[PDB]
This record gives structure tokens, C-alpha cells and sequence, in this order.
């Protein structure tokens, strides 16, 4: 499995699931620009640690 | 190439106006055939063999396309002898950077031979021609083949056993490979790969 | 990786403190389970795993 | 060692076969095709040809001691296929056909294990070691029996030209008749119609 496969059956299993709003999660998006998944919220963040 | 000048032309008694592109084919598909076989070398994977049985497959795969097809055009038989010869040489290809070189090989090839003006992006996963939502073999939208593939698979699942699948876009490619290989008159297929990657389901 | 990204934590976060409550960590080492916590980490895994 | 001489090996094949051709054949037929073989075929110009075979690049690399069984009995036996015809003919045309079966018979004994262009080579030595009265042998030459009984014409390229239809791209047994399959056929079945094995390798 390739880097977008994970990223799309990762998405999908973690969009079921609630989550609450953070407020830190939008300043760190500036930061380091790894380009790993588009930049977005929680969800994305999650995908790009595991 | 004089013997698969015959059977292009052969083959292109059902589409007789494009007699003429006989020629060009047969001398595309023994082009790409040697650099095919000088660049995948069985240095790189034990696998790597090539013998001019990858071209007789070729045709009878083409003969098949076209022999339940619809209506063809220019654009359409060269998209569909790109999809042949996608299925037959570069599925034993490991390594992004083969497939890649590749599709260059097949830009080229096609630039030299059959010069047309509205090919498009010749990615595997860009040319998804189907037989299963139409009852005529053509190349079908991915968002269509997506639902149809939700649809039945949930169909399945609750007929057969719970097991639960996300659908993803190199699974309906697979789905696509395996279709192809199971319609065949005498096809046997081989899948290899890693564990827990849906082969068997 | 975390820290990588916007995701806070407990700092003090410890794994067994975190996921076995005291009478489970206790009713183990009733039925015999040896008090090195490598082994308690151990089986909270495997009694924790479902399916 | 080896017990016996090269020479002694042919003489002893050549009458071996001979047990069986000459009870069947007539006296006045038998006699002079014997001796019309065993003088012209025991000439040392073709042991000068075995000691210019040695370092030739022979697959499998059986030693040239032990290819005289197939030199003498695809002889022997393509001569006594022409029996029949060979009663009308004057001493020089007859000459003449028995060289070039000869020739012919030795070149595939000797180099038809050898990648093609060792083959053609390899004719030269054979048309340059046998008298140049002698009838050349080519390559492409083939004997065919043309209008009446021996006007025999020594022909090349005489294909068929196939009209096939499309669907028979996909039957297995078919195959385009092409010069190098078509002497490929021609020697296997005199091969096989000698009564020796035969390794395609
Ligand atoms: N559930 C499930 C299941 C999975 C996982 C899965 C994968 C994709 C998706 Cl979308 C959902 C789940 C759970 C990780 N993989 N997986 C297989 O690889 C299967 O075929 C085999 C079986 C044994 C050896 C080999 Br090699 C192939 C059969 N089932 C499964």
C-alpha cells in the first residue's frame, strides 16, 4: 500500500467518529509544511501521525 | 512485424477504414517489445521475461476489446491498445520509477508511430475501461464504477458474511484486473503481494 | 510526531496508570502475574484486545 | 579412445542402411546408387570440413564423432526418396542431385545447432571444399518437383499468402507461413521421417 491508499482508508474509517473542536489545531498548519496529505483539521493530522 | 502486419490487418476486417494504421501498429508493438525486453531487464527481478507470447496475447486481447465493443474511433482504439499493453507488460513491474519510465516508454512510442491529437493522461488509473455497468465493453467513469462497486460489495457482504472494507481506488483497479483475467477463455491468474491486502475477498 | 503537530498530550501520561484500574491491576497479581511492570503492561494488552 | 576411424564409423552407417534400402530396391537401381553414394560421399574434402567444424560454436556440444548417424541416415534417406524419379535421368543431372542432398545433409549435421549466420557461413566452406562443378548450395535453395517427373526446380520464397478472418486471430492452432518456419517444418519432417530423435532446443 502506497502513502494515498493509507491516507484514503485511514480518512474513511476516522470521519465515522466524533471529535470535538480544539482550538489550537489552525496555528500549527503554518509550521512545517512536511507535504504529507493536504492541509485541513484534526482528521488529516491524525492520517499524517499514523 | 510481417506477422503481425497480418493480423492487424486481420483483426481490422471489423473496422475497415483503419486498415491503413495496420502497418504502425505492428511496427509500434515490436518497438515497444525490444525496449521492453532491453530495459526490464532479469536483472532487476527474476520475473522480467519476455517473449514475443506477450504480443500474440496483446492481439487476441485487442481482437476481444474490439469484438465486444462499441463504435470506434482513432482516440478510442489507441486508448484501448494502451490499455492492452498496460495489462500485459507493465503489470509485472515493481517499482514506481519502472511504471513511470513506462508510461514514458508508451508516450514515446505512441508519439513516434501514432501521431494523434487528443490523447490524454495514459495513467493506469486514468483509462478504466469496463465491461461490467455496460453491457458492451467501453472505458466507463470511476465515480459510476465506484457506486456500482459500494452497492454490490455491501450487496455481498450482507448475502455472504461480515466483513468490513473500505473501498479504495487501487482495490476497483485490482477489481478491474481480475475481471479481465476470469473473462478470459483460459485465464489464470496470479496475485502477488503482501498480507492483509484483500486478496483473497 | 505529536509535538510535530497540533496534537497536545498529557505530559505525565503513563500507560498502565492510564488504562488498568486499580482492582483489575490487583485481581492480576491475586491470580499470580509477577509485580515487574513490563509484565503489567504485558498483560493489559492481552486482556484488553477484543476480537 | 575412440575404437574404430571416422571414415570405417561412415562406411559401417552407410551399409547399415543399406541392410534395409537394398532388399527393397531393384539390382540395377541399387547398385549404381550405392556406389554413386559411397565414392562421392567418402572424399576428403568432407573431413576437411569436420576438422573446420570443431571450432564452431555448437549448442549442447555433442563431439563430431557422434553426428555421423545423422549425416548418413538423413542421406541416405532423402537419395532413396527420389528412387522413383532418379531411373529417367542422364549421369550428370544425377551427380548433380546427389551433391546437393549431400551438401544439404551435412550442412544441418554439422551447423544446424549453430545461430544462422555460422550456418551461412558455414555454406561457403561447404561450396568452397567440394568441386565447383558440384551443384551450389544456398541457403534458400529447395528442391520441388516441378511439371513432369524429374524437372526438379531448385526454388525459393514459394508462400502461401493467408486470407484470414478475424476470428481465427484466436485459434491456437494457426501460425503465418514465413521462410524460416517453413524450411523449420521441411527439415523436422524429414527428420522425424528418417526415424531419429530430435532435441529443439
Ligand atoms: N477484513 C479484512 C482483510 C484485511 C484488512 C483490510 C484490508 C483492506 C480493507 Cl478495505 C479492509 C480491511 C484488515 C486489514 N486484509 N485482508 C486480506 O488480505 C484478505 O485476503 C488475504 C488473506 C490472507 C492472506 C492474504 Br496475502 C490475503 C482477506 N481479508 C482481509
Amino acid at each position: 500500500w502506497d502513502t494515498k491508499t493509507m491516507s484514503q482508508v485511514a480518512n474513511n474509517m476516522v470521519d465515522v467518529i466524533p471529535m470535538e473542536f480544539t482550538d489550537f489545531i489552525v496555528p500549527e498548519v503554518n509550521k512545517e509544511l512536511v507535504f504529507t496529505e493536504p492541509i485541513q483539521t484534526i482528521r488529516d493530522a491524525v492520517v499524517n501521525i499514523l | 512485424s510481417q506477422i503481425y502486419e497480418i493480423y492487424y490487418k486481420a483483426i481490422f476486417k471489423l473496422v475497415p477504414e483503419f486498415r491503413s494504421y495496420t502497418e504502425p501498429f505492428a511496427r509500434a508493438s515490436v518497438h515497444l517489445y525490444n525496449e521492453c525486453k532491453a530495459r526490464y531487464s532479469t536483472g532487476l527481478q527474476s520475473h522480467y521475461l519476455f517473449s514475443p507470447r506477450e504480443l500474440t496475447r496483446l492481439v487476441r486481447g485487442v481482437y476481444t476489446a474490439i469484438n465486444t465493443g462499441p463504435r470506434q474511433t482513432l482516440r478510442s482504439l489507441i486508448r484501448l491498445w494502451a490499455y492492452e499493453a498496460w495489462r500485459i507488460f507493465a503489470d509485472r513491474l515493481v517499482g514506481v520509477k519502472e511504471k513511470n519510465s513506462f508510461e514514458q516508454l508508451l508516450y514515446e512510442t505512441v508519439d513516434k508511430y501514432l501521431p494523434n491529437q487528443d490523447l490524454g493522461n495514459i495513467s493506469s488509473t486514468s483509462l478504466l475501461f469496463s465491461g461490467l455497468l455496460s453491457l458492451d465493453f467501453k472505458e466507463v467513469n470511476k465515480t459510476d464504477l465506484v457506486n456500482f462497486i459500494e452497492e454490490r460489495f455491501k450487496t455481498f457482504c450482507d448475502e455472504e458474511l461480515e466483513v468490513p472494507m473500505v473501498i479504495h481506488e487501487s482495490m476497483v483497479d485490482h477489481i478491474l484486473r481480475i475481471d479481465r483475467a476470469l473473462k478470459q477463455v483460459q485465464g489464470h491468474m496470479m496475485l502477488i503481494g503482501a498480507s492483509r491486502t484483500g486478496k483473497t475477498i | 510526531l505529536l509535538g510535530k503537530f497540533a496534537v497536545k498530550y498529557d505530559v505525565n501520561y503513563r500507560f498502565i496508570d492510564y488504562l488498568v484500574t486499580l482492582d483489575e491491576k490487583m485481581k492480576w497479581l491475586e491470580c499470580g502475574l509477577d509485580k515487574n511492570d513490563y509484565f503489567l503492561e504485558n498483560m493489559s494488552i492481552v486482556m484488553n484486545s477484543q476480537d | 579412445t575412440d575404437v574404430c576411424s571416422i571414415s570405417s564409423k561412415i562406411d559401417h552407417l552407410l551399409n547399415k542402411s543399406y541392410e534395409a534400402l537394398d532388399n527393397k530396391l531393384s539390382m540395377f537401381e541399387l547398385d549404381k546408387l550405392k556406389d554413386l553414394i559411397s565414392d562421392s560421399f567418402d572424399m576428403a574434402s568432407l573431413t576437411n570440413i569436420f576438422t573446420c567444424s570443431n571450432d564452431l560454436v555448437h549448442i549442447l556440444g555433442v563431439r563430431t564423432f557422434n553426428k555421423l548417424e545423422t549425416a548418413v541416415q538423413l542421406a541416405v534417406h532423402l537419395i532413396s526418396s527420389y528412387r522413383q524419379w532418379f531411373q529417367n535421368l542422364d549421369d550428370k543431372s544425377l551427380k548433380d542431385v546427389i551433391t546437393l542432398l549431400i551438401k544439404r545433409s551435412l550442412l544441418y549435421a554439422l551447423a544446424g545447432d549453430s545461430t544462422g549466420e555460422s550456418q551461412r557461413a558455414f555454406i561457403q566452406t561447404i561450396n568452397t571444399y567440394f568441386g565447383h562443378d558440384s551443384q551450389e548450395l544456398s541457403d534458400y535453395s529447395t528442391i520441388v518437383i516441378a511439371n513432369d517427373k524429374l524437372s526438379f526446380s531448385s526454388f525459393c520464397s514459394e508462400i502461401p499468402s493467408v486470407s484470414l478472418e478475424a476470428h481465427e486471430v484466436m485459434r491456437p492452432d494457426i501460425v503465418i507461413p514465413t521462410i524460416d518456419t517453413i524450411k523449420h517444418e521441411k527439415i523436422f519432417y524429414d527428420l522425424l521421417n528418417s526415424k531419429r530423435g530430435i532435441i529443439l532446443c
